[PDB]
Formats: structure tokens, C-alpha cells, sequence
């Protein structure tokens, strides 16, 4: 989505990434409403697409 | 690297164009795309249609046509199956049917919309100015409306792929003789050769192929060496669209299309080619409204409705149909 | 060391000025500051406003304008419009998350000291004004001046070309290319004191947010600290420069136009002494009359969000407090008459 | 040429609209117009009124108000007060001499098309109203809005800074310095279409006297003629601009507030379709309900002085006639509900 | 002979270009030219201005700026400031007396073709600009660029070291040692065409006042005449050099920066052809986009003093007329985008 940048080489990003607790600790509904900012239906499809990507190799 | 330069360029350009809609597009471009199975009418379509329905797929064209008054124009006999909204199932590879020709052609379902929007009528003289590898050429043939179909492409290597598709999908009875003509020449020169000849013209121009440019590293337009070629791309596109319009009969129609989200390659090329013909050749070209067409096909695709000229299908995870810009025109004078 | 010299200097001066109020200020300057989220009107402000309300934050500017009628003219006639700045409640120490790009690839909001918006609000921009931000970098107040949608033209100036790069970064991040490349905005890097000669009697509104001892920043950053032993002369001659810049701002103002002078220092030698000093210099040397305008109604309306040192003779002063830790912000509105 | 293109266009369009009434209008547009002397209340109106009565002229606004009871609410509750405008009798072609400064320096009266006062009268200013004149220059109707003594605040706006100079000239000529420089009047020069964003839901009364094909003026002046071959696009897109300005006026109006839209054109395209268009645009795009108010009693009362085209569906229209040669003047009162 | 070949060539070429306008130009080129007195701001301009007003001369840059509002941005934003140039009225043929050293031993004013100031004015210098005069000698326009007080840095270049001596003479005669002997003014005598390589993307403003057929001078002076039989190749390849110098100027300009190209020739081959040629060369060879900026408002404002050939596609052209005998002066403003 572009809402999480990988830090490197000095451990710095253009925009600061969301806090680990706001990504993982929080509910799927709050994650999507405040952090990811996408619909519920869209993430359900993402989970299925990613599951298949992992299954192959 | 070129894949990262492509995404880097998209982040700069497309975050501005789509705003808060860009993330939903970005994730879709970086995920698996959705395909539609264009049924081959030469291979007994009724059995193929029935076979594809067993997978829970549905002909989106049949769904679209059933639905607004029948004022809008649309190319017929195109049956293209897709899975439901949110379904990520994949079609198995097509196989040769009982007549030795392939049952269906897998493709981006959105690639059928410029062909549909072009509105082929029975007995039309049709031109596909940048035809290779032949996905849209194949669809133009499937309509059964082409009296004559000119398929052109500058690259003789991509024309081999077009010939492979024609041999794989079209019976020799329909390829030869005078119904199909495959040429390999500069499309920009069509104003001089074959001017005012065609009823319908498809100008599916070479562009930055946004989705493909994020997957394939070989022959990537965003490579450092291909900087000039990429920057002069809107010049070429206008030159090809203007040539398409000059080969169109007065009163005839043209569909311009790209597989890019860039406004520089989409609307600005339509706006540019219309000006060039009005000033240099004194030919008037009217952009036709595809709002009814859009509204009817919105059930299957995500459109960026803020489009001034033409229409744009944007990729979304619910319907991951790649960037597809298209604009219908009528040459008046 | 320079951080300790700054605090040492503030203990000597500000204990005398504020008296028994100085400790409450001292603890606030040595603790985390409170920020406000200035909404970007180019980035679809309605969605950003709604998103910021989910955090329990509230637009202090709207709250203020609502009570403009309570205790002469509409708020829009007195106070610069369309500025939406969200802050958390009094006593709340929550932090806003970093802004991200939105509606036109522009950043949704700009985090800043909420008090920094008050000189811009107090300046009272009206539709179609020719505006000048004489000491504009890094661009926080420049950004707010643009957000009003009143600037026919906006001149942003700063002597430092390095700080102008930061101003250009903010304009590229927050403003679409349509506005920042046109004749609506002009970024220059020149001595602001020379504006009396070049561009005299030109601007309707002028902001003179002068370089000062940046009291809060001087206690945090050791690099480029004004209280360093080598910068002793530079710091002592600072009220001369501040008068020179304010006088230049007034000379670039049209007769009848208005100017807001501001600092982020508690020192009276940089605040009231500069306003009086520039008004005298223009009356003696140029025979130009300058009237200080009363911001008591403006203060009273904004007192609900900020702590003001009400004992100000000319202008107004926001003092930092733990309940509302909005850094030192001095500001004075003036009208050039002749 | 442009004068002939204007007449050519009006022969095509207005022979169809008015039918057998068009000749009586055509001859009136091509003959000398009738003026009214709007008395200046700041210049001791009682002496000016007495002076103007010596010429055999009579205040048509007073004559109208007298018959307000004949054929719901006092005239002052419906119709903007303290406007004294003298005209000669029906059929009289006498001209008023030029106005002169009085004992107070301000000019005694302002000569104008008497019909231009009707949109201001119809707007129904009440004491203490916040008023906006969105397309104010050169200031004839602005001047009348001030004369009522009802404006708490009066915003006068016009995109052209050159026509604003003429508005400032009129304000300096007729209005005392005490009023014109205070917080009671504010002259701006900015696009009126942007008032929805800046200063929304602010005004009690709003006048939107839009730029139009100025039918009478376009048949006299060849310079800056809207019917010039070069100004073909500008003239065709004129109803878009007119809706944009009216919609902006309505967005600037408080819910419950009132707006008068007006033109000095006879075309249905610039009159009723602009009113209907702007009402639709606000209902669809902003979900704001706007009600057209009936001015039949207002018309009937003022019919004694002006010729009205009574077949008007929305609003009212004063048509020029040789007996009362008061130029085309379309006007429609509206109330913003939500 | 070379003077007759120049006129012979102009009769062939310019009778076709201007048509029935060529005689009025021809008589003006063969008669005494009109001069303007550019006031020296370093030599107390207020006394010089007052002294020049006694002769019945008037500052045309001020007259022009006054009408900048009539018929977007302040004049200072669009047009280079602090340039005071006095000329006699339209039709007056009076001559200014020679300039004398004044207060600080510097020359009071510089006599020149008033039109030569227009490319400098049109270039629109803003405070703090890095400026380049690629073909600066003998220094008339260099002097004007300095007079603005906007140049952070001014690069003055000319291939001829003999004409650079004249430029140094003017700088010593008009500019005090404090400025000329500093990092503000840099005089070089290198090839201007090589500026793309050395000092690329460096300047905010660039003046490319190229060597041309100097139409008026070529009809007076027989020595060093471009129309001599031996200089046939040099004269024919002149549009190549001109494009090479303009392209070099554009390559030295920062992206977003502006360039003014100018000549003192009526020949379209040296004017518009060179502008299109350099824009094409940059687009094809370097993939740099260059936009010609419209100077119609600039022209319209200065039309009161000069005769312009309004049929100019790109740029503007001042044509000599007996009423205002200001020599051929072509000029075109550009913006480098990429
Ligand atoms: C997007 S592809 C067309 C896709 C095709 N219509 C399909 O649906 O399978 C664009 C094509 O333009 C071709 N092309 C590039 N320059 C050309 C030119 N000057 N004239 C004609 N074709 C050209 C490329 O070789 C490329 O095959
Ligand atoms: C407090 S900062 C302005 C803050 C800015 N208005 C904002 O809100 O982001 C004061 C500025 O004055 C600038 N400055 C110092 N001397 C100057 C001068 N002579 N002319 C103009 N600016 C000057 C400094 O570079 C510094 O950026
Ligand atoms: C009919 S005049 C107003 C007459 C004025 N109310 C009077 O009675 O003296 C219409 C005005 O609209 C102004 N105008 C045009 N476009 C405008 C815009 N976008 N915003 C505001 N005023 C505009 C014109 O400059 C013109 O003065
Ligand atoms: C018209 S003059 C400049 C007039 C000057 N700007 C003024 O206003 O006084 C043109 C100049 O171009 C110079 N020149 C010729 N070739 C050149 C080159 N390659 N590079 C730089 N200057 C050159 C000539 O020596 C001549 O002085």
C-alpha cells in the first residue's frame, strides 16, 4: 500500500512507519480503519492472494 | 532496478493523480492480476460457455448487455467469462477443441472494453494500427462484423506472435483470403497510405505498460538507457492516434487506448491528436461520451470516474483488471 | 553548555519578568511540547478533519471562531479564515501520528506548535491580499498563510538559502505544482532589511516572524545555539536586527496595510522593545505613523486553548504551561497609517 | 459592428421572447434612457429632496411604500428602507442636472437607472444585517445598500481592480470617512465564485448583480463590447459564470438568509435558467434547499413607475418603454433554507 | 558601400516583412535616434530624477508601472525594479546633455536607446537572483541589471577582450569600488557558447543579447560593417551562432529559471527563427523543455512610449518611428521547465 517503508541503511525512512502495536496488537477492524485505511472486503481478498503466493515456492 | 524505477516513478506521479485512491491501486499492481476467458466463437462457443459456467465463472458481457436504454453502441458476439467480484480463482490453460482451434483466450478482461466500445457494426472495414501480439485483434475478429481487418505492428517479431494466435484460434477459411491482412510497418505513416479508408480504427498504442513494467526486468521501458524513448513516448502516441484518425473515413469512429494510468499518455494524447488534426489538416474530431458504457460495465470493473476525456479502468483487489485507458472518437470532417 | 547558558540566561531574566509564574514556564520549556495538526486544505480537509476527530482531537480555531460573537465584525473580517488546526484536550499529552500523502499526493496535515498559527490568524488576511512573509523559513507560517485561500500573491523570503530548501521541501510536500510554480507564490533568499528600498508600499499584509533567541529550541539543540560563547555579539545585537526587519516590513506595507511582528521568545527586549523601537524609527527617519492594534478580543477568544501572559503592554504573549505546552509566542498587530 | 451584432442577436432572440412587445422595447433600447436621482442620506436628504421636488420630480420609492398596505407585514419588513429616488413623471423626458457637493462635502444624489434600485429594495435589508455585494463595481447598488442604514457590515467585491477604483471613487464622493474606512465597509477584489469556500454561511443578505450582455450598453459603446467576434466564447459561457457566481452567493448566505440575483439583460438564458440552474446545483452537489420568493406584491406596488414583463415564471423583469425608459432589469429573491 | 549594401539588403528583406509599414521604419533608421537617460542609483537618483524633470523629460518605467494594475501580480514580481529611465515626450526630439560625474565621482545617468532597457525589464529580476549577461559588452544592459539591486551575483561575459575594456570603463565610471571589486560582479571574456558545459543549471535569470546585423548601426558606421563583401560568410552563419548562444544561455539556466533573448535587428531569421531553433535544439539534443512566455501585458503597458510590431508570433519587437525613434529591439522571455 506504501504505508510501510523498510528502513536502510541508517535505520531511517522518508515517512515514519506506524507503531508495531498499531499494526499487530490492534484488531483487524482498527488496523484497517486507522493504519491501512482500506475496506474490509479488500483485505479479505489480499489474505487469499498472499496465502496462494506463499503456497507456491 | 528498472522494476524499482518504475514503482518509484509511479509513486511520484500516481500518488498525485489518484491521491488517497493510489494505495488500493498500488497493492493491486503489486499482486496477482485477474483474467477473463474470451470464448473462441470458431471453436463451438456454446460448449465452451457451458464448460466455463461449471467453474462458477460468468460472461460479464452478457451481464452488461442485459442492463439504461439501448442508446449506447457495443461490438457484439464477445463472450468473456470472469469469476465473481472478490474471487481469485484461475482459469486452467485453454486447449484445442474439436476443430483444432483453441477454446478460449486468457487475458486482462479490461482489454476487451476498447474493442467493445469501438462499436463494430456488420460489414465494417477495420484497422488495428498497433495490433501485436493480437489479443484485441482476436476480439475484433470474434465479432463477425469485419468485412476486412487490417492488423499492423512495427515489430516483425511481435507479428510472429500475432500470426501464432491467428493460426491457433482462427480457421484458415477465415484467415485467408481478403478478410485479414497482417502488415509490419510504421503505423504513423497510415495518413499517407490508406487515408479515409476505415469505418472503425483501434489505436492501442505502445505505452509504459505499468503492470508489466513492475514484473519483467528484461526490455523494461524504465531502464536508464531507455530515458529518451520513455520521455518522447507521448509524441509517438499522438503521431499514431493522428495517423489512425487520418485513415478513418469521415464519419468513422476510433478508439484510442493504453495500459497506463499516466494522464500524460492518456487524456493529453487524445487532446493532442485532436488539436493536431484541427490545425494541420483542418479535420474536426469529436470525443464521444462513454458514460452509459462505463455505468453498464461498472458492475465488473473499477473506473476512475474523474476522467475528463475517455474512461479509465483502475486495478483493485476486488477486480484486479490492469490499467486500461480508452477513448472513443468520431471523425466528422 | 550552550543549552545550560541559555537556561542560565533565562533564569536571570525570566524569573524577574514573570516572577512566581516563571517555574510553571521553566518546567514546560524543559518538557515535551504540545503540537497541533494544521489541516491541508489542498488534501481534502473534510476527511482529514473527520480522521483527526477519531483521535479525540478538536479544531481549536473553529472553537475560537464560534465564540467570536460572544463579548463588531464577523470572525472572517478580523481573523484569517479556513485554518483548521486540531489539538488534544487541555491536559492530554497524546501525540499525532506522522502525516501521510493524501488527496493530491500532498501531505494531509502539518504538525507544529499550535501557537505559531496565532500571528497568522491575527494578521487578518482578507480575500485578494498581496502578502509578504519576510522571515519565512522553514515555512510553517508560510504554509498557513497559503491555506487561507486569500493570497492573491504570497512573497516568502529568508536570508538563509539552506533554510529556503526546507521551505521548498514543505511547499513541494504540501502544495500542488499548479499553485507553487505560478505567480501566486514567490520564494526569494535575500536580506529582509533591504525590503524598504526594493518593494516599498507594496503589501496589504506583512508577517515579520523575526530571528530571536528561540528560547525552547535553545534548550534542546546544542548545534547552532545562539547562546554559544562565539555568538555573544550576534546575540547582543539581536534587537537591532529585529527592529531593522520590522521597519523593513512596515516600509514594504501599503499605507493602510497591516503587519504582524512575532517571536518565539519570552524576552521583553525582543518583543515590546522591538515594536516600540521600529515605530519610533519610522516616525523619526521616514515620518510614517504606525498604530498598534488591540488584540484583546482575539486573546480572550483564544484563552480557552492557550496560556497568555495578560500583563503585556503592546501585543500578546502565549506562555508555555504543562496543561497547554505551546511554546513562547509573542505577536503584535500594527497598522501603517501614513 | 459589435453594436450591430448585439442588435442583430437581440432581434433574433427577443422578437421570439416578447413577440409583439419587442418593437416597443427595441425603440426604447435605441433611445435615451430615463434616470432617477438616488438621494444621499449622508448629505442632508431633506434639502436635496426639497430641491429635487422643485424640478417636478417625485420619489417613486415613497409613492410605492404608501400603497404597500393596499392589495401581511410593514413595508420596512419586506422592502429595504430609507431609499429616496426621484424620477420625472410618466412621459416626461427631463434630465436631472449633475449632482454637486453639499455643506458636508459629499455629493447630493447619484444619477442611475431607477430600475437598478429594485434588486436592492427587493433584497429587504433589516437593521443589523451582514450584507455582501458579490459583483459590486462600479458601486451603484453598493451605494444604495449603504443608504439604508441597516448594514452592520457591507462586503463589496469585484474581480476587476480597475472597476474597484471607480467604486472607491463613489464611496469617497458620497460616503463620509467615518463609515467607508471603519469595520462597516470592506472592499475586496477577488473572484466571487470562490465565496463558497472563503466566508461560507456568513451573510444575512447577498446581492449577486452578475456580469451579463448589458443589453442597453452593448448597443451604445463599441469599446469592450461583449458581442465582439473575439469575445464569442466568453459570451457563450456567460450563463456558466452567472450560475457559478449565484451559487457562490448562496453558499456565502447563512441558512435562513436571503439572496437577490440580478442582471441588466432580457435573455431567459441569463435570468430564469441561471436561477433554476444555481438552485439545482446546490440541491444536488451540496444538498442545500433554496426557495424562490414571490415578488408579485412588490411588482404590483412598483408597476405605477415601471413596465414589467408579467409573464415571468421565476423573478421579475423591468422592460424599457418610452413612457418609462428604465433599462432591462431582471431580479429574483431567494431564501436559503438548509 | 557597406552602408548602402545594408540598406539594399533591408529594402529587399524588410519591405516584404513589414509591407506598407517599412517606409515609416526606413525613414526612422535613416534619421537621428531617440535616447533615454537611465538614472544611476549609486549617484543619488532623487536629485538626478529632479534635474532631468526640469528638461520636461519623464520616467517611462514609472509611467508604465503605474498602469500595471489596469488591463495578476505586482509590477515588481513581473518587471525588474528600481530602473528609472527618462525620455522626452512623443514627438519631442530634444537631446539630453552629456552625463557628468556627480556626488561620489560617479556618472549621473547613462544615455542609451530606451528600448534596450525592455529586455532587462522583461527578464523580471527578483531579489537575490544569480544573473548572467552572456553577451554583455559594452555594458548598457549589464549596467541596468546592476541598477535593480536584485543581483546576488552578476556574471558579465563577452568574447571580445577589447569590448570588455569598455564594459570595465562603464563599471568604473558608474559603479562604486565596493560592488565592482567583490563577489557580486564577475567579468569574463570567454566563449558564450561553451556555457552549457561550464556553469550549467546555475543561473535564475539569463540575458542573451546576441551579436546581430545591428540594423541601425550598420547604416551609420562604415568601419567594422557586417555588410562588407569580405564578411559575407560571417553574416550568413549569424543565425547559427545566435542559436548556439541562446541554447548555451538556456543550458546555464536552472530548471524553472527564465531567459530573455534579444537583438537589435528587424530580421525574423535572427529573431523568432533563433528562438524556435534553440527551443528545438534543447528538446531534441538535451531533452529539455522550454516555454515561451507571453509578454502581451508587458507590451500593452509599454505601448504608450514605443511602437511595437504587434504581428509578432513569438516575443515582441520595438520598431523605430519618427514619433518615438527607438531602434529595432527584438526580445523574447522564456522559462526552462525541465
Ligand atoms: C500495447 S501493444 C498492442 C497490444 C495489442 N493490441 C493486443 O491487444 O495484443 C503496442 C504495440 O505498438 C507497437 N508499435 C510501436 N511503435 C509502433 C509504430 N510506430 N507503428 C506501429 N506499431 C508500433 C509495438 O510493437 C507494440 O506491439
Ligand atoms: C523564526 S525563523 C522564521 C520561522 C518561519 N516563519 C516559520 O514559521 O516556519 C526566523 C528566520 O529569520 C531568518 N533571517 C535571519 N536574518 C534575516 C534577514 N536579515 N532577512 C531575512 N530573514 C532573515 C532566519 O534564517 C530564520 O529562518
Ligand atoms: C453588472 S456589474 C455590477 C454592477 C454594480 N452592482 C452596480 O450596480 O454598480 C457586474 C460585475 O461583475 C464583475 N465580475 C465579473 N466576473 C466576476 C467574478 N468572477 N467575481 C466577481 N465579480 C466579477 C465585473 O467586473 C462587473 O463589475
Ligand atoms: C549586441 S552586443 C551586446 C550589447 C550589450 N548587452 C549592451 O547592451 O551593451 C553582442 C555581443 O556579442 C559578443 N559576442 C560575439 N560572439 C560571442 C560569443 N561567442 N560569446 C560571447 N559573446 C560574443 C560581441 O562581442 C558583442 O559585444
Amino acid at each position: 500500500l506504501g504505508r510501510y517503508q523498510t528502513p536502510d541503511k541508517k535505520g531511517q525512512t522518508q515517512i515514519p512507519n506506524p507503531l508495531l502495536k498499531d499494526i499487530l496488537r490492534v484488531s483487524e477492524a482498527e488496523f484497517l480503519a486507522r493504519t491501512a485505511c482500506t475496506s474490509v472486503e479488500e483485505f479479505q481478498v489480499f489474505k487469499k492472494l498472499l496465502a496462494r503466493e506463499e503456497e507456491e515456492s | 532496478p528498472a522494476v524499482r524505477l518504475a514503482l518509484q516513478n509511479f509513486d511520484m506521479t500516481y500518488s498525485v493523480q489518484f491521491g488517497d485512491l493510489w494505495p488500493s491501486i498500488r497493492v493491486s499492481l503489486l499482486s496477482e492480476q485477474k483474467y477473463g476467458a474470451l470464448v473462441n466463437n470458431f471453436a463451438a462457443w456454446d460448449h465452451v460457455s457451458a464448460k466455463l459456467e461449471q467453474l462458477s465463472a460468468k460472461d460479464f458481457v452478457n451481464e452488461a448487455i442485459s442492463h439504461s436504454p439501448a442508446s449506447w453502441a457495443c461490438s457484439p458476439n464477445l463472450r468473456c467469462f470472469t469469476f465473481d467480484r472478490g474471487d481469485i480463482s484461475r482459469f486452467p490453460p485453454a486447449r484445442p477443441g474439436s476443430l483444432g482451434v483453441m477454446e478460449y483466450y486468457l487475458m486482462d478482461a479490461a482489454s476487451l472494453l476498447p474493442v467493445l466500445a469501438l462499436g463494430l457494426q456488420p460489414g465494417d472495414i477495420v484497422l488495428d494500427l498497433c495490433a501485436a501480439p493480437g489479443g484485441k485483434t482476436l476480439a475484433l475478429l470474434q465479432t463477425g462484423c469485419c468485412r476486412n481487418l487490417a492488423a499492423n505492428d512495427l515489430s516483425p517479431s511481435r507479428i510472429a506472435r500475432l500470426q501464432k494466435i491467428l493460426h491457433s484460434y482462427v480457421p484458415e477459411e477465415i484467415r485467408d483470403g481478403n478478410q485479414v491482412r497482417v502488415t509490419s510497418w510504421d503505423g504513423r505513416k497510415w495518413g499517407e497510405l490508406e487515408g479515409d479508408t476505415y469505418d472503425r480504427v483501434l489505436v492501442d498504442v505502445p505505452c509504459t505498460t505499468d503492470r508489466h513494467s513492475l514484473h519483467e526486468e528484461e526490455n523494461n521501458i524504465f531502464k536508464r538507457s531507455r530515458k529518451k524513448e520513455r520521455q518522447i513516448l507521448p509524441v509517438l502516441q499522438v503521431q499514431l492516434l493522428a495517423a489512425g484518425l487520418l485513415a478513418t473515413k469521415p464519419g468513422g469512429h476510433v478508439v484510442y487506448s493504453t495500459c497506463s494510468l499516466s494522464h500524460l499518455q492518456n487524456e493529453y494524447v487524445v487532446q493532442g491528436a485532436i488539436e493536431l488534426l484541427a490545425n494541420q489538416y483542418s479535420i474536426q474530431v469529436q470525443v464521444e461520451d462513454l458514460t452509459h458504457f462505463r455505468r453498464v460495465f461498472m458492475d465488473t470493473f473499477c473506473f476512475f470516474s474523474s476522467c475528463q476525456v475517455g474512461e479509465l479502468v483502475i486495478p483493485n483487489l476486488m477486480a484486479n483488471f490492469g490499467p486500461m485507458y480508452f477513448c472513443k472518437m468520431r471523425r466528422l470532417t
